[PDB]
């Protein structure tokens, strides 16, 4: 009983959600600019900043809500579309349906909107992680730097255009557009003094990766004078060009999604960056490298052996997981966990368009929520005890017990109890790897799920237990409602997304 | 041992907005603890080639040659997959560039 | 035991006490973080119930 | 161990006695029993059992195990 | 006496020194201090093996402690540089080593005992803490301003900053009553 | 720093003034001037700081209505899926 | 009623227990000490009664149930797994023992920790551990089995490290945590191999189609390994880590600083039995495995000998019980290597019941001695803990396997079915014989040193427990509830063990089907034994008699009764000879 109404519902919702967000951003920006002369906080009760804050929060939430309904529409649409071509067995008829255009708004950037499952998963992750991160940045924004309240709406708009285009050039441009806001946030909002050099490291590594990706994109564009993913079906690349392109895109996207030899920038940036932006960087930003690579991996025929890339990813996993024991800073430990699971996800895209991509797609969201939760816990500890080092804080239980309980439950979920999506993603990827490489699968499993887990658990257990004897005059209070609800929502999302529709994945 | 007199401390950017949660009560820090906090970040090697023998030479060499070992093991198991007609380590191209669950519609 | 003291006589036997949350019961601030997070939970649950189950 | 004071502001569980524990026990026990009854009632739909004593499974009956026609 | 014999990365020499003498560095002790500490350690070990033992013989225990007392009384009157005193030290350190038990009974009153530090004791700073005023009265002024200081509000426990503009009841009458009254007057 | 106003207009802050009485008389030549306001917060006496003091029915009613709508919507969807105006109920049901 | 037989209420009562435990954990402020105690006691009693009703039906009659709660997770493209429970003989055998021991430990745990500030936390942790273990043994597919495996490791990490203010206990808990992570890795790799082979996770189906893959091989990078061998290797490795066999046992003695109810649950059935359960759950796989055939008897016998001899030298009561548990786990491994699945269940039940009772008695003694667990500072405790003395005597004579007790029969059954075809048979048999005789030594040492030696303890204990003002009808050094718990536990243990003995060891075989098709001739030497076998068992009988004479009549100290002790030994020898002559030849 699928008809045209659902098709047009899905398309209209996809386009109109973007225009909703854009009009919110434009109105709030106009109000901010034209209300005062200098555009800085007035430090009184009637500051425009207040309104702006609410506006931004409002919009994201509302857009997310619309997105959810929008997302559901797509699912049904996609499902039935497949059916409409699976059951067309008569040789005389063919599915020839041509749609119209909405008469209210123009197509942004003169392009036709096309969407896929992994793009909408990325958009949902952007929505949720941006909401959490902007909630975790209230205290950092103050006199003379309130403008960066607008950063996450800009991120949402850019990622929307990124995921809703079949233009490979606009794809690359939207991928490139994400650097300036990130650098500005690290430069102007971070409180630590060491963050000035960390931003430079972030910029230089990420831009080297972007330069490699740019070389590959220029290669593809010049050889095939086209900007559509479809036209690549009618042009063949020789062995040399295919090898050059695959190496360039792998290295360039592995600079951002940190492969083994390039994670120094990520470690420094997480150690020095503000907590909210750290949540955004681990939860969502690195995933932008997985998406683009996937697209460029799937549109080209490559006739090379993926053993070198698989070995690089596995070396990343082993190197990151072996370094967890000797970490006393909790934020660095969370960064290393992020590195190991990012490399695990990046491994799943080393077999092309095979069924290995489903585990990677699910584990991207799994890591997004796990990293958001871990960095939020680190932020709570840092704001409570004014430190994030095991040698300075322990016995988080017995004083503010809710934080300790959250730490222990986070450890359980990271260990991967069979009731959540971490176990599902591990099962997918490890089944495929065991069939593809048994000894490699065993080695990777032992290194990741035992040694790294033991180091992680030692560093986190020692902080939770003990006696907080040092400074009783300055000991803090327990969690607030905001932090409790954020942690509970992360747990709930993991457990309940273990129940998503099986048509996908 | 006497408490340290000079060590790396915490630093903040100019005009930083302080964190004032839970009444904004900050205690004095322990010099040994701060020294440990900032020691590893500022640690550096002293002469060229010091790393190789630092700790265990055999263990360090084994750690250094890990990626080659992984590549060789993958090559051997690829040999095993080739004769059994198993999944090889290649970028499979069976969907002709069609994405996973992608809307493919026309206008007009 | 020999010299047991009942709860009424025991002055160090506690009744339920303590603040559940760091939030001030008599806060005079128009804070909306809690309302936003309850909106998130309630709308997610409603979207699950009204769109996905059956 | 000898009892020692616990701060009033802490929501911790050392040496706590609730004077209204009987009604709370009632109001936590009975709805729990009802919820478990509903779960069990739902689960008995998907419960299997071997044939009873003195009964045999006819191999040609629909309930008997089946193969696949290729 | 802190019983941290095995929970620190000690060598046997350090543990033997701590068992025989109450310190890791017996070279900083006087002659009388060393003699008395060795006598106490020897008597403690003999009691731990011949009174609180497996099949304890009281008569043998009395004989051994009498002999040990005679020997240590001889030890006390000797001179520190004498070789006989060094031989006595070596003999009784060997006795302490030979009766060493990896499963020593540690008194529960010692700092690093098996049941030590099982409870966190709250001091008066935590007992008197009440930010919100349910248990202890809280002023609407939030503090008492001391002289030579300005009157400032206390920092709240939750600095959320996720606040709206000031909320007013609907149809709130907020006309400039004073200005209108004065302008009407003149 | 916080900059919001504390003298709200929506309601009057619950307080009492018997606690912390001022001196106002019998001063010496060396002691300090007495304080001015001295009012303290007053709690409703039925407030439990260790649990939500929630006595409403809105959340339960909303969740119940959502679940009931889910049930009726599923019934309609199943009836439509079988090509019927309403569900045809069999006379006997068996274990799955 | 036929409705009860057709639709089990075990699920309803177990769900009630689980939900009450979780809600008590969350809503602990509404329920005080008494509220939590009463609520969880009601739930656990209802669960125990329902499972006791169904125990007879599942064991004697051929009743078992397959319950599905619903589709749970997608684990492959187009594949979904459901939450399945299998209530059969193998599952109920572990679950009933766990539930009974847990009920009595629960009642005892209130008297223990009588005035501690965190009794509720301990009670709820014990409930959580029991729930996890019961869920583990009732698994219907491999995913639920893995969930239970990870849950028992996690909840035991919290019973250990209960004193969370100490990092010393944190180290001990972290040791077990690391060993459990290794166990989880091994189990999950084995499950991955199984799913890659057969593309299913249902246990029952796996037990019926694995024989079709006996002649299969897998390609490791330079090796071609038989499929059954590698799967059995990984399963046996994780079972060895959980059951604390030799080498991987070091985490278990360090687990003894947990409160004694947690030790009673952990060391008697539950955790240490988990590995054994795995061997019983997947019997055909290990029947078709060469690695199991070689490794189960050798490692089992070495573990039995090692634990038995180390236990006899311990002075800490909890350490003695822990090493006895290690020895009995080795004996259970050997009993499984026998090939008779009934003997394994009998050994499991007997050891679990009597070990739990011994832990309870030892815990009361330790509480009296003010947290000093070494009996070098005990002695003459009979007049202060008389019930503990007598109940402990009964429990130790049953646990040590002394002649004319219930624990004698499991040892005898183990020695009936031992296979003599192993290459390393001499070492295995010597280890088994040396470990069998070690029970008398540690049982005698524990009982005599705690209760009937000279006063080796501090004067404060004896003198403060004996003041004139304390003379009353209410006088006691323990609680009445502890005595009632131990008494009822012993009575229920005797009843259940006698029922199982009747079901398995009678001439009329009454036990339900064990779903195994590997049958050997072990029962023949139980049904129709021959002369040389009887002589061989008499040899070990006389060895035990000599050891008993040694522990009774040896004087290690001077005493006023030394000469009379020698005279009494001579009198006993002469009287035994004359009594034998009279009983055998004339009248
Ligand atoms: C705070 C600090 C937190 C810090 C956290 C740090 C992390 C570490 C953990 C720390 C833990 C301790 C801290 C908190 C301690 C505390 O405060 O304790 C006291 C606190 C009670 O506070 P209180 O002072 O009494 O105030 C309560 C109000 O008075 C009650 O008044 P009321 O009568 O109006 O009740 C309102 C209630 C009325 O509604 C209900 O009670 C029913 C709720 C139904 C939820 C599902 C709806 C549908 C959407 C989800 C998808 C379903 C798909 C299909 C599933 C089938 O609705 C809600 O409360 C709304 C919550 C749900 C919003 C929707 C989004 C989430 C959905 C999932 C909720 C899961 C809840 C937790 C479960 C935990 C165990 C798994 O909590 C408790 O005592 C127990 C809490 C849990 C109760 C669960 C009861 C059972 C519910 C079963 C529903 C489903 C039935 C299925 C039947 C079978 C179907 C086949
Ligand atoms: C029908 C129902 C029967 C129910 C029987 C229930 C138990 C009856 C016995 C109650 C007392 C048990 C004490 C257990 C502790 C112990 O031995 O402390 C050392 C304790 C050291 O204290 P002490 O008095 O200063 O010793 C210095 C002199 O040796 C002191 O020398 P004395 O002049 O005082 O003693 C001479 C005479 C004094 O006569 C009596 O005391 C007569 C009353 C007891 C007669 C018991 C049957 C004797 C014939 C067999 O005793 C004998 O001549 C005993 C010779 C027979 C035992 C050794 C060889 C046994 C081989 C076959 C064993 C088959 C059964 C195995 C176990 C079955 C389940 C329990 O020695 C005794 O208590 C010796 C007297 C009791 C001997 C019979 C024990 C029977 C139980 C089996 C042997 C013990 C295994 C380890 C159990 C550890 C606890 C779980
Ligand atoms: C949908 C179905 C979901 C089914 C699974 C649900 C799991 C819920 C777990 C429990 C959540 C709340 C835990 C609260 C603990 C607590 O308060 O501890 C107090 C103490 C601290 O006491 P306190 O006095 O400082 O604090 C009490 C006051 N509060 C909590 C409000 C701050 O915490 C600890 O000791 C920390 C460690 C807790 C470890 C708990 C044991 C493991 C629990 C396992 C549960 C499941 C077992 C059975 C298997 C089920 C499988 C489906
Ligand atoms: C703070 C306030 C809320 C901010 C967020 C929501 C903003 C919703 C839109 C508010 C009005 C924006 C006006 C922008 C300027 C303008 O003239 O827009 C007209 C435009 C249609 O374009 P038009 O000029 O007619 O030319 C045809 C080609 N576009 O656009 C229109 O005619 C309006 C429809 C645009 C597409 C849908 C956008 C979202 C609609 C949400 C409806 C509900 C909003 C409720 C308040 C929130
Ligand atoms: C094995 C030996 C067990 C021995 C248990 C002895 C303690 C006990 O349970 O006594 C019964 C108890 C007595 O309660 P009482 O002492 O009067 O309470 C004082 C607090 N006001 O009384 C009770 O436990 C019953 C009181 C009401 C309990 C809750 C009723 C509602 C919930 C029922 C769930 C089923
Ligand atoms: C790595 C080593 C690989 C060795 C070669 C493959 C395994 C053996 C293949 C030949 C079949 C065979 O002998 O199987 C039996 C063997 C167990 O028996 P075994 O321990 O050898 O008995 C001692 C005899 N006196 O079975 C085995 O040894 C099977 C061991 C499987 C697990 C190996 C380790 C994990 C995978 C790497």
């Amino acid at each position: 009983m699928f008809n045209l109404n659902t098709i047009y519902l899905s398309r209209i919702f996809i386009e109109f959600n973007f225009y909703f967000l854009f009009f919110l951003f434009l109105i709030s920006s106009i109000i901010f600019y034209f209300s005062k002369i200098i555009s800085i906080q007035n430090l009184n009760q009637n500051s425009v900043f207040n309104f702006l804050k609410l506006a931004n929060i409002f919009g994201i939430l509302i857009s997310f809500f619309i997105h959810i309904i929008s997302f559901w529409f797509y699912c049904i649409y996609s499902y039935n579309l497949s059916l409409n071509i699976f059951s067309d067995i008569n040789l005389y008829n063919s599915n020839s349906i041509e749609l119209l255009n909405n008469s209210l708004l123009p197509n942004y950037f003169k392009s036709n909107i096309t969407i896929d499952f992994f793009g909408l998963i990325l958009l949902t992750l952007a929505y949720i992680v941006g909401f959490v991160s902007i909630l975790a940045l209230d205290t950092r924004l103050y006199w003379k730097n309130i403008k960066y309240i607008f950063s996450f709406t800009i991120f949402l708009l850019i990622v929307y255009v990124y995921v809703t285009v079949s233009n490979i050039l606009l794809f690359f441009m939207c991928y490139e557009l994400l650097l300036i806001p990130s650098f500005l946030i690290v430069y102007f909002v971070s409180p630590s003094r060491r963050a000035i050099q960390a931003s430079l490291y972030f910029v230089i590594w990420t831009q080297l990766g972007s330069l490699l990706v740019l070389i590959a994109i220029s290669y593809i564009i010049s050889i095939t004078n086209t900007y559509e993913f479809n036209d690549l079906k009618y042009f063949n690349f020789t062995n040399s060009e295919s090898t050059i392109i695959i190496f360039l895109i792998f290295l360039g996207f592995g600079f951002k999604a940190p492969i083994w030899p390039f994670h120094y920038w990520l470690t420094k940036t997480h150690v020095e960056a503000p907590s909210g932006f750290s949540i955004y960087l681990s939860g969502f930003l690195v995933k932008t490298a997985l998406y683009g690579f996937y697209k460029f991996n799937t549109s080209i025929f490559i006739d090379i052996d993926s053993s070198i890339f698989i070995a690089i990813c596995i070396m990343g996993v082993v190197d990151s997981s072996l370094k967890m024991w000797g970490q006393t800073d909790l934020k660095k430990l969370v960064a290393y966990g992020t590195i190991q699971e990012m490399n695990i996800i990046y491994l799943a895209f080393c077999w092309g368009d095979s069924c290995a991509i489903l585990g990677g797609i699910l584990f991207s969201a799994t890591h997004a929520f796990l990293s958001a939760l871990m960095f939020f816990l680190v932020d709570c500890i840092y704001r409570r005890y004014h430190t994030r080092s095991l040698v300075e804080v322990n016995g988080i239980l017995h004083i503010t017990p809710n934080l300790g309980l959250s730490i222990l439950f986070m450890l359980v979920f990271f260990s991967g109890i069979p009731g959540t999506i971490k176990f599902i993603s591990e099962f997918y990827i490890f089944s495929g790897l065991l069939e593809a490489s048994p000894f490699i699968c065993f080695i990777l499993m032992l290194v990741a799920n035992v040694l790294g887990l033991i180091g992680f658990s030692k560093s986190w257990f020692n902080a939770t237990f003990g006696m907080p004897k040092k400074n009783t005059k300055y000991l803090p209070m327990d969690l607030s409602f905001k932090e409790s609800y954020i942690i509970l929502y992360c747990f709930f999302f993991l457990f309940i997304f273990s129940y998503f529709s099986s048509i996908f994945f | 041992a006497a408490p340290p007199a000079a060590f790396f401390l915490y630093f903040f950017v100019p005009d930083n907005f302080p964190s004032a949660q839970s009444g904004f009560r900050t205690a004095s820090r322990n010099p040994f603890q701060v020294q440990f906090v900032f020691a590893y970040d500022n640690w550096e090697y002293k002469y060229c080639g010091q790393w190789w023998s630092m700790g265990s030479l055999a263990v360090n060499v084994l750690f250094f040659v890990v990626p080659l070992f992984l590549w060789l093991i993958l090559q051997t198991q690829s040999d095993q997959s080739s004769n059994r007609d198993d999944n090889s380590l290649t970028f499979y191209f069976s969907n002709a560039g069609f994405f996973f669950f992608q809307i493919y519609t026309n206008t007009g | 035991d020999a010299y047991y003291h009942d709860d009424t006589h025991e002055g160090l036997m506690n009744e339920p006490h303590g603040y559940l949350t760091m939030d001030d019961p008599m806060d005079l601030r128009p804070n909306y973080e809690k309302s936003a997070l309850e909106l998130l939970f309630l709308v997610s649950g409603g979207a699950i119930l009204a769109l996905m189950l059956g | 161990f000898q009892k020692y004071p616990i701060p009033r502001y802490l929501h911790v569980g050392q040496w706590i006695v609730n004077k209204n524990w009987k009604w709370n026990t009632f109001h936590m026990f009975f709805p729990t029993a009802i919820l478990c009854f509903m779960v069990w009632r739902n689960s008995m739909i998907s419960t299997a059992k071997p044939p009873n004593y003195g009964e045999y499974v006819d191999p040609q009956s629909p309930v008997a195990p089946k193969a696949i026609k290729y | 006496s802190k019983a941290y014999y095995f929970v620190k990365n000690f060598s046997w020499a350090e543990v033997s020194n701590l068992l025989c003498y109450g310190t890791k560095y017996p070279t900083v002790l006087n002659h009388q201090q060393k003699v008395t500490r060795l006598y106490r350690a020897t008597l403690r070990r003999v009691y731990a093996h011949q009174v609180e033992g497996y099949k304890t013989d009281f008569k043998q225990y009395n004989e051994n402690i009498t002999d040990i007392g005679k020997d240590f009384n001889k030890m006390l009157a000797l001179k520190p540089e004498s070789l006989e005193l060094q031989a006595y030290f070596k003999k009784y350190e060997d006795l302490q080593e030979e009766l060493f038990d990896p499963a020593m009974i540690i008194d529960e009153s010692r700092p690093y005992a098996a049941s030590s530090g099982r409870y966190y004791i709250f001091d008066d700073y935590l007992l008197k803490f009440d930010p919100f005023g349910f248990y202890s009265p809280k002023l609407l002024s939030e503090n008492r301003p001391e002289e030579a200081m300005p009157f400032y509000e206390d920092y709240p426990q939750n600095d959320s900053h996720w606040n709206l503009w000031e909320q007013f009841p609907e149809d709130f009458e907020d006309s400039n009553a004073e200005r209108e009254a004065i302008l009407k007057s003149n | 720093r916080q900059n919001f106003a504390k003298n709200i207009t929506t309601t009057d802050i619950p307080k009492d003034s018997h606690h912390f009485a001022a001196k106002r008389s019998g001063f010496t030549q060396t002691e300090q001037a007495p304080f001015a306001y001295n009012d303290v917060y007053q709690y409703p006496k039925d407030y439990k700081p260790w649990n939500y003091n929630y006595k409403g029915n809105g959340v339960l009613l909303a969740l119940f209505l959502g679940s009931a709508f889910s049930l009726v919507a599923y019934e309609r969807s199943y009836a439509s899926k079988t090509g019927r105006y309403q569900r045809k109920v069999q006379q006997n049901y068996y274990q799955i | 009623l036929d409705f009860l037989n057709e639709y089990p209420i075990i699920l309803l009562t177990g769900l009630l227990f689980l939900f009450t435990t979780i809600f008590s954990l969350i809503c602990l402020s509404y329920l005080g000490l008494y509220g939590v105690f009463i609520l969880n006691l009601a739930s656990i009693l209802l669960f125990w009664l329902s499972m006791l009703y169904y125990f007879n039906l599942i064991v004697s009659e051929n009743y078992y149930y397959y319950i599905s709660l619903g589709k749970w997770m997608y684990l492959s493209n187009g594949f979904r797994v459901s939450f399945d429970l299998l209530i059969d003989l193998t599952s109920i055998s572990f679950s009933f023992l766990t539930l009974t021991i847990g009920v009595f430990v629960y009642i005892y745990t209130f008297s223990y920790f009588r005035y501690e500030p965190l009794v509720e936390r301990l009670i709820l942790f014990l409930n959580s551990f029991m729930i996890s273990m019961i869920l583990l043994v009732s698994s219907g597919n491999f995913i639920v089995l893995f969930l239970g495996w990870e849950l028992i490791g996690l909840t035991s990490f919290f019973l250990i490290n209960f004193w969370s203010t100490r990092v010393g206990t944190l180290k001990a808990a972290f040791k077990a945590f690391s060993f459990n992570k290794l166990s989880d890795l091994f189990l999950f790799f084995a499950i991955l191999i199984i799913f890659s082979t057969t593309y299913n996770l249902d246990i029952l189906s796996f037990n019926n189609q694995i024989y079709l893959y006996e002649s299969y091989n897998i390609d490791m990078f330079y090796w071609s390994i038989n499929l059954i061998e590698i799967i059995s290797f990984f399963f046996i490795s994780c079972a060895f880590i959980k059951s604390a066999q030799f080498g991987a046992h070091i985490w278990l003695p360090d687990s003894m600083e947990a409160p004694v109810p947690a030790s009673a649950l952990i060391h008697s059935a539950t955790l240490v039995s988990a590995g054994i359960y795995l061997l019983l759950r997947l019997s055909p796989l290990f029947e078709l495995s060469k690695y199991a055939y070689f490794i189960l008897p050798l490692i089992g016998s070495v573990t039995a000998f090692y634990g038995g001899l180390v236990s006899a030298f311990q002075s800490d009561t909890k350490k003695t019980l822990a090493y006895s548990t290690i020895s009995h786990c080795g004996f259970l491994m050997v009993s499984y290597s026998t090939g008779v699945l009934e003997f394994v269940i009998l050994y499991l039940y007997v050891h679990g019941f009597f070990k739990a009772a011994t832990f309870l008695c030892v815990g009361n003694v330790n509480r009296f001695n003010r947290n000093i667990q070494d009996f070098k500072r005990m002695g003459g405790f009979y007049k202060y803990l008389p019930f503990e003395c007598l109940a402990s005597f009964v429990c130790m004579i049953n646990l040590s396997g002394l002649p004319l007790t219930l624990g004698f029969y499991i040892k005898h059954l183990l020695f009936i079915g031992l296979v003599e075809s192993y290459t390393l048979y001499p070492l295995i048999f010597s280890s088994l014989i040396l470990g069998a005789i070690a029970g008398v030594f540690y049982s005698y040492r524990l009982f005599y040193s705690i209760f009937f030696d000279t006063k080796k303890g501090k004067k404060a204990i004896y003198l403060q427990a004996s003041r004139i003002i304390l003379n009353s009808k209410f006088y006691s050094n323990t609680s009445l509830a502890s005595n009632l718990s131990i008494t009822f536990l012993v009575l229920i243990s005797y009843t259940v063990i006698l029922y199982l003995y009747c079901t398995t060891l009678n001439n009329y075989y009454s036990l339900s089907d064990l779903k195994s098709i590997y049958i050997n001739n072990a029962y023949s030497y139980f049904y129709k034994p021959d002369y040389n076998f009887l002589n061989a068992v008499s040899i070990l009988n006389w060895f035990v008699i000599i050891l008993l004479i040694s522990v009774i009549y040896l004087n290690w100290r001077w005493s006023y009764y030394y000469t009379k002790s020698i005279d009494s030994l001579s009198k006993f020898i002469l009287f035994s000879f004359f009594f034998f002559i009279f009983s055998k030849y004339i009248l």
